[PDB]
């Protein structure tokens, strides 16, 4: 799907 | 009782929530101004809905288990459930002395007419309406609404969810513990029937969620209509 945003926020 | 467990996962809930809910809403000044005088409410309510995601995200990487879910069904479950628990919190701001959302000043007082003005009709509004007054009738302990809003994102039934047995123990765990707090910590009358309506909550916002998907999905077709949204707000609920 690509959802680099919402990837980025979910990082740690 | 409440076994120290469920003690420790209502703390941590709290916490999250005190730290991605500012009830100041100071950060609204960032925004592009509201505009009352087309779809004139469009850009500050396109960049309330950014700011609440990345919010909504903040509280959810918080839930207790949520870390042991993969990347991918983290952002499905919060891809799904962004709208519904953006709704849900929004029931703090909400009063029904004049059925709008009050965020501090008349500027981010938003009312009825307001969110018609961001391109949505009453087919979704009225309903809307009828579940902020349902839920605030509720009168939930802050401790209700942050397991409910956990209970909202991890939900083993969203579309596309990979590991869903380990999305529902999760999620049951929050259950759980939402089922011992009410009857350990909620005291009669209000404590009626309070997790099955509750749970009647998380289905009604399964509808909302449905018909905000269908106009936005028709608002955000228009290409400048979707010039005036934001990035985040394009890879959560859609890019045409
Ligand atoms: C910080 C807060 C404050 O409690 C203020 C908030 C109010 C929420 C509102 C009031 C404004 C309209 C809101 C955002 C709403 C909508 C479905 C409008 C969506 C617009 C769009 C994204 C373009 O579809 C559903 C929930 C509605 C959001 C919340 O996260």
């Amino acid at each position: 799907k690509n959802h680099p945003m919402l990837m980025n926020l979910l990082k740690d | 009782k409440l076994s120290e467990e469920q003690q420790h996962i209502i703390a941590i809930l709290l916490d999250a929530h005190h730290k991605t809910y500012d009830p100041t809403y100071a950060d609204f000044r960032d925004f592009r101004p509201p505009v009352r005088m087309p779809l004139s409410m469009l850009p500050h309510l396109a960049d309330l809905v950014s700011y609440s995601i990345q919010k909504v995200i903040g509280f959810a990487k918080m839930i207790p288990g949520f870390r042991d879910l993969t990347s991918d069904d983290q952002i499905v479950l919060l891809k799904s459930s962004a709208i519904e628990v953006i709704m849900l919190r929004s029931n703090q701001s909400f009063t029904m002395d004049d059925m709008s959302w009050d965020c501090g000043s008349q500027d981010y007082k938003y009312d009825v007419t307001d969110v018609s003005k961001a391109g949505h009709t009453l087919e979704l509004i009225e309903p809307l309406i009828k579940f902020q007054v349902g839920l605030k009738k509720l009168n939930l302990h802050e401790e209700e609404h942050v397991l409910l809003m956990a209970i909202c994102i991890v939900s083993p039934d969203r579309p596309g969810v990979q590991d869903a047995k380990l999305v529902e123990a999760i999620q049951d765990r929050l259950s759980n513990t939402l089922q011992t707090y009410i009857r350990c910590r909620h005291p009669p009358p209000g404590s009626h029937q309070l997790y099955a309506k509750m749970i009647q909550k998380l289905a009604d916002l399964r509808s909302l969620n449905e018909e905000h998907s269908k106009q936005y999905r028709s608002l955000s077709f228009q290409p400048e209509n979707s010039m005036k949204l934001t990035p985040l707000v394009l890879e959560v609920f859609g890019n045409e």
